[PDB]
């Protein structure tokens, strides 16, 4: 994109300032996905449980 | 073939359903622990599966601190918009329990303080008043379309923030006090003129007054003048309404 | 209300440019008319405010080019966020200054 | 770097003490006493919500923590991605700005007590307080602070209240209760005054 | 549904509600006068005498006009709990 | 004063104020400005635009011209947030659409 | 009570303004604001019907009829002209 | 209350306007306006009977029907021309 | 709102009072608005023609006196309507 | 606080005149820092380059944080000796 | 107020110190606590400041103020010399 190569630029000048599919990867990708998702879920819950803890207060 | 690209599909479905969940979690009646938890997670699963085709998926991976910052964003604009509206439902319940504490409802706070007896039944009566004018104006459709509207105004993707903004928010605790004192101010008023009268009578012969006339009269007095105020709440329902949807609009963004 | 205090400082702003804009030499009297945007219960969307000047000219006194401008300036600085693309200058005759 | 699966473990476990870190590092428990008292004060121990008055306040926390969370986002958020720095040297170098934080407003003597409740003797310089000894101070302080703006809070209405007894009693009334009275006269002093947007205001500038 | 029904609907109940309470409190109010201006009239003034009248009167307002509140309230409570079905949205 | 009321006064009010910049025009000898400010609702997309009437009485013979007719819709259509002007409908004391 | 006040009160001004038409003698506007249906496939509008009583013979000229529909439609939110109806005092469709 | 309150008004003033009309002694105007439904299929129409009482000989003329259908029906929110009724004071249906 | 707008018809006073102060200058008008910008009418005593130098010494001060105004935003114009900006 | 900016004007104000060829002075401060400082010279009472400095310099340490190239110094012909 | 006026107090009793130095006539002070200070002497007829005059007023100056770098005075004499 236009704003793409001005991003490409703008990168740049950052270093300047700093100086078939198989069953084998079918499952791997599956198994990976089903970790991530529940990861979040459980974040989530995580921070869904200490916000109700908070609103649960007495004041 | 049989692909099925999952991680794709993941992050799709993924930050639109913390964004809807975290509404609904908060939004006014949306929030209210009488709807069972299953419903409440399928009717954000719904509404994610028919909105989130349409948005740019993104790709940032859940293990990841960028993951960590989007949840938090999402989190803090879905409860952001629900305790915006339900800052008029707030508001009603403190004008109703200042009209009921003239009253002489509960006498029992002027004396003790949070002493584990108080019941603000009028407050109580307004504010499901006030939830059933909610639903009739289908304020929660507003919430639901303006919660998919802040997508196009503040994209998934972790965008930079502001800061009175938060304030505006906050501020708008004022609103709550402000609006109330009106809604009272229909009723106190005379009530105040009433006890003012009141006044008139112990100015007369000492004591054999107050505790044993006042009492019933103002009571009475308090329930019918505000049986007749009722049905002046509405335009002030819609006003509030307004008021906390244009906030909304404005400071959002 | 807040909405009686917005329209109080509306209606102030437009009369302190008005005067502002009779001291000059070549006017007489002037209108300004402000509109400011809205906010909506959806949708972002802003609305450059806007302004409408009515001048009314001593006899014969026709405005200089520099005078449109200047009348120009001074009224969308006096709005915040106000485009002078959005301010319309008109004389006693109904001709558009701007 | 460690493993990432006990990386995980780690996350989720401090994921636990979120209300913890809310209440004893950050203001919070300052804004919700005062909110508390100021309700107390108004004589309607239920006119807002408790909802409403905890919700007030994490917004305000938001805010009032959002430089410390730019200070966090640079030394923290962003290095760990170009990893400069990263795992330890920077959770560490993340949580200096509360440390920073903290120590602005904890007292002297709150330090000086915890720390002799330590044994902790050769605690010589003011940057390197143990959390140990620096979080306990810093909620008996923010106790203190909240305990003080509550009190501030409380003269007006106090002499409101107080006045109206006198013109009852004064104008030969000696029975009228006068809290009755005096309710909607507060509730017009403190809308006319618009005392919530300077009460917020007081707060942010009280740090 | 519309917003006139629903404040309608508040507006009856809490008629019927100042209907109910009208009576006792009414009725304590006017014991309460009557006492105050005869203890105005004999020149006696204790707080506590007042208070004894006031628990009778009020609990002979139940025997004579309780059965009226409970044949008006249970009406109320059966024609709302019938036309539930109709105002629904 | 009620939320409605605010409003509703708020509109009489611009009405009246460019009624009167209207008339103040050389060949105008009195103005009438009707605004017509619309909804939001839940069942539509692009809210419909506001619009304007003005009918103005013109001195004996005093026609008003092209750019009269332009700078009264420009003054108009700006008064009035969103106010497109092609909604603007400017007649005169005879019935005759101006614009 | 508050919406239909509103209604009364335009009603007025608009055939006020009517009146103030030279060869108009009195008019009388009647506005029919109600709720609209999504996906009734035809719904329907806004609707106004306007009687006009003209001056002895003052005929109402095809611009006349045009600029009452345009103030009419204008006045009232959302208003198709194609909805406005002009009448005469003798029962005669002008629109 | 509020509601037949307002169809009683919205009656007298259409009555009014439709004596106004030159032929016109007096009109008497009946509405039947159903209940409303906000689901997504329950619907009904309102309907309208007008009764005119025309001055001595005064026949209304065709145009002139059209225009009293017209009035009342812009005036009733949704009201289709075709319920819409007129009668003189003999029984003719004019419709 | 009142404290704010009272706080701006004050600064608007004191920065026409200084710019009046400058002989040439008879009288000042000093119009402010923040979301900021500046309006500026100089009256000048009879063929008191205000120099380069002038008209940027009134930028500065009307820019300094106004949080984060950019000069750019401040218009200086006469009492014949000419724009000395 | 406005109190407190409007007397530290009036001070400077004041110490600026004292000096010989001032005869009045006139201070604006905008605290969110900078200065406008308006002087009224004695006639032909020209100020020299050294004398600008030391008015920069006052009004600069009168200002917490005031970084002197926010102070612009006018004379009353509108002459900018900055 | 009352950090302002213990401010004002400050300037005046500086000042009153800096006139009781032989060579000055009136001093003017102006303090600005977030340090940083001003000091405006007029002199007698002639009277110049020595060098150590100069570094003296400066001492004093700086030690009135908690926390005042000397590097932050300013002195200046009534005919607008930087002595600094």
């Amino acid at each position: 994109a236009i704003q793409g190569i001005e991003g490409v630029i703008s990168q740049l000048q950052a270093t300047a300032m700093a100086a078939g599919i198989a069953l084998n990867d079918v499952m791997a990708d599956m198994q990976k996905a089903s970790v991530s998702m529940q990861m979040g879920i459980q974040v989530r819950n995580k921070l869904v449980a200490a916000y109700q803890e908070v609103m649960s207060m007495q004041v | 073939v049989t692909s099925e690209q999952w991680l794709y599909w993941l992050h799709l479905y993924f930050w639109p359903l913390l964004r809807v969940l975290a509404l609904i979690s908060t939004a006014p009646i949306l929030s209210e622990r009488a709807i069972p938890k299953r419903v409440k997670l399928g009717l954000g699963i719904m509404i994610t599966l028919v909105i989130a085709p349409s948005l740019p998926a993104n790709d940032t991976p859940l293990f990841s601190i960028a993951a960590l910052w989007l949840a938090m964003q999402q989190i803090l604009i879905g409860i952001a918009l629900g305790f915006t509206m339900q800052f008029a439902f707030a508001a009603v319940r403190t004008a109703g329990e200042f009209i009921g504490l003239q009253m002489g409802l509960s006498f029992a706070t002027f004396v003790d303080p949070g002493s584990h007896l108080n019941m603000p039944v009028l407050a109580r009566i307004m504010d499901m008043l006030a939830m059933l004018l909610f639903l009739t104006f289908n304020g929660h459709l507003w919430l639901i379309s303006l919660l998919v509207d802040t997508f196009h105004t503040l994209p998934i993707g972790s965008n930079p923030v502001n800061s009175n903004a938060f304030m505006a928010l906050a501020r708008a605790g004022g609103l709550i006090f402000l609006n109330g004192l009106m809604l009272a101010l229909p009723v106190i008023t005379l009530l105040l003129t009433l006890n003012l009268a009141l006044g008139l009578l112990n100015r007369m012969a000492p004591q054999l007054s107050i505790f044993v006339i006042g009492f019933p009269l103002t009571l009475t007095v308090g329930i019918m003048l505000m049986a007749a105020l009722m049905p002046l709440i509405a335009p002030f329902c819609e006003h509030l309404f307004s008021e906390i949807f244009n906030l909304l609009a404005d400071i959002v963004s | 209300s807040q909405f009686s205090e917005q329209v109080n400082y509306q209606r102030a702003l437009e009369g302190e440019l008005a005067r502002t804009i009779e001291t000059l030499g070549p006017v007489k009297s002037a209108r300004v008319h402000l509109a400011m945007p809205k906010p909506s219960l959806f949708v972002r969307e802003q609305k450059s405010p806007s302004a409408s000047v009515t001048v009314t000219l001593e006899p014969g006194r026709a405005l200089d080019e520099g005078q449109i401008s200047a009348v120009v300036h001074l009224v969308s600085s006096a709005v915040a966020g106000l485009p002078p693309g959005n301010v319309t200058l008109v004389d006693q005759s109904g001709h558009l200054l701007t | 770097s460690w493993s990432l699966s006990v990386q995980t473990l780690v996350f989720i476990t401090s994921l636990t003490f979120l209300p913890a870190i809310l209440l004893m590092m950050t203001s919070f428990t300052r804004i919700i006493i005062v909110f508390g008292l100021l309700r107390n004060a108004l004589g309607t121990p239920s006119a807002p919500p408790n909802q409403v008055l905890l919700g007030l306040a994490l917004f305000l926390t938001f805010f009032i923590m959002s430089p410390v969370i730019d200070k966090i986002y640079v030394d923290a958020y962003q290095p760990f991605s170009e990893q400069k720095i990263s795992m330890q040297e920077a959770l560490d170098k993340g949580a200096q700005p509360l440390r920073a934080f903290m120590l602005r407003q904890t007292r002297e003597a709150d330090l000086a007590l915890f720390a002799r409740l330590a044994n902790s003797g050769p605690l010589q310089g003011p940057e390197a307080v143990p959390m140990r000894i620096l979080l306990p101070a810093y909620v008996t302080s923010e106790l203190k602070t909240a305990f003080q703006i509550g009190f501030t809070i409380f003269i007006p209405f106090l002499i409101i209240d107080l006045v109206i007894a006198s013109v009852l009693m004064a104008l030969g009334m000696m029975m009228v209760p006068p809290a009755t009275i005096a309710l909607p006269f507060k509730l017009m002093l403190f809308v006319l005054v618009d005392g919530w947007q300077l009460l917020m205001g007081s707060l942010a500038q009280s740090f | 549904m519309t917003p006139e029904s629903v404040m309608m609907m508040g507006t009856e109940a809490m008629k019927v509600a100042l209907a109910l309470a009208a009576p006792l409190l009414l009725v304590a109010l006017i014991t309460g006068l009557i006492i105050s201006i005869l203890q105005a009239a004999t020149q006696i003034n204790e707080m506590t005498l007042s208070f004894i009248p006031k628990i009778v009167a009020v609990f002979i307002a139940i025997i004579v006009a309780g059965p009226w509140m409970l044949n008006l309230l249970l009406d109320y409570v059966r024609t709302l709990f019938s036309n539930l079905p109709y105002i629904i949205g």
